[PDB]
């Protein structure tokens, strides 16, 4: 009762061939189900039987396998396969999951568009006051953001968030939050977040001065 | 067109018991077992609970064994799981699912889209909404701030969702304070920002609140 995917993460091209196992420790024989979960959706059966294909899946889904050992292949890979994959069992429970496999498409390096936003008044007249800067829309997904108050460059105050990687060109967006209390913000003028990243020549920074 | 709809679970206390429902229409309901999957948030799809079309066979997971029961009442075409003693680890999304033919070693071909469980004894809030206005910083960018939430999730739509293109909604990330805090922002021709009207839709499924907040530079 176990069964284990591999590898857990892979980030492919697109065009590429990508191989997906999936390990059984019992003897599940032809009786394997391949499921594919694009972010934040529900999953959907690509494969049934280890090697059969659902109606309209498209034929570049293809497994394989019998009774132990499994293998999803992607014969060339698309934008929209960026989801996660599983595996699962159903000769008899537990039916269970694999660990999964989450697939990355690797496209040229995409510097990002950096706006930034001052607390709204709303927002001060609440106490706290959050600065918000955005990364719009870059390949590869890690970029430093780096806060600086008066150059002051702040730390452990500041939370980004990050979208999944985009079904159509495969680029992200992240947002870093600074956090400050209206007393805090008050003092200060000179407000900046500055952005490194792969597709960037030298540092962005963009900034305001009000507060 | 097959469809399973899951609901009840929103905010539940530890040691406490919530019972998911799981209506299902668009294919005969006395012919296929039944499946219950969850997702912990960030985590794996897990197999929770089956059950035989004439609720004549059952399973758990060992997770589940002793605290969770899969039971379904096939006249009003629905599909229930009592889940009982409930630990802080069961929060996760939970799936219904419908398996392929009429044998239980078959797969899962259709699947609800998965209500949200949250195991917590903390108080659900529901969020301010903030203004992103567009100021300096050929486009320009405006959004909402979704601030200081709890338990998950919101939904964000701009202009009652006919604005869909250039639209980031973040992932909420949680907040010293354990409330969550989110933003959602979109690319505009610039343009357009004196004249054209830009409202983002918040809607807080478990706090009864519901906000429209319209931007301006």
């Amino acid at each position: 009762i176990q069964m284990t995917q591999s590898p857990s993460s892979l980030s492919a091209s697109v065009g590429d061939r990508v191989t997906i196992t999936c390990r059984a420790s019992q003897g599940i024989r032809n009786y394997l189900a391949w499921y594919q979960q694009k972010c934040g959706k529900a999953p959907k059966l690509l494969i049934y039987a280890a090697s059969t294909l659902q109606s309209g899946v498209p034929s570049r889904f293809s497994g394989s396998g019998s009774g132990t050992d499994f293998t999803l292949t992607i014969s060339s890979l698309q934008p929209e396969d960026v989801a996660t994959y599983y595996c699962q069992r159903y000769n008899r429970a537990p039916y269970t999951f694999g660990q999964g496999t989450k697939v990355e498409i690797k496209r040229t390096v995409a510097a990002p568009s950096v706006f930034i936003f001052p607390p709204s008044d709303e927002q001060l007249k609440s106490g706290t006051a959050s600065v918000v800067c955005l990364l719009n829309n870059f390949y590869p997904r890690e970029a430093k953001v780096q806060w600086k108050v008066d150059n002051a460059l702040q730390s452990g105050n500041s939370q980004e968030s990050v979208t999944c990687q985009d079904s159509k060109d495969s680029t992200y967006s992240l947002s870093s939050t600074l956090t400050l209390s209206k007393a805090d913000y008050e003092k200060h003028k000179v407000y900046a977040c500055e952005v490194t990243h792969q597709g960037l020549s030298s540092p962005v920074t963009k900034s305001f001065n009000r507060g | 067109e097959v469809q399973l709809v899951e609901s009840g679970g929103c905010l539940v206390q530890p040691g406490r018991s919530l019972r998911l429902s799981c209506a299902a229409s668009g294919f005969t309901f006395d012919d296929y077992a039944m499946h219950w999957v969850r997702q912990a948030p960030g985590k794996g799809l897990e197999w929770v609970s089956a059950i035989t079309w004439n609720s004549g066979h059952i399973d758990y997971a060992d997770s589940v064994e002793g605290r969770f029961t899969i039971s379904r009442d096939n006249a009003k075409n629905s599909l229930y799981l009592q889940m009982n003693s409930l630990r802080a680890e069961d929060t996760a999304v939970y799936y219904c699912a419908k398996v392929s033919y009429l044998s239980t070693a078959s797969s899962l071909d259709y699947w609800g889209q998965g209500t949200l469980v949250t195991v917590s004894s903390a108080s659900t809030k529901g969020p301010s909404v903030f203004p992103l206005a567009p100021s300096s910083k050929g486009t320009a960018a405006l959004g909402c701030l979704v601030k200081d939430y709890f338990p998950e999730p919101v939904t964000v739509s701009w202009n009652s969702g006919a604005l869909t293109s250039g639209v980031h909604t973040f992932p909420a990330v949680l907040q010293s304070s354990g409330l969550y805090s989110l933003s959602s922002v979109v690319t505009v021709p610039s343009s357009s920002l004196g004249t054209q009207t830009y409202i983002c839709n918040v809607n807080h499924k478990c706090s009864n609140t519901k906000v429209d907040k319209k931007v301006e530079p």
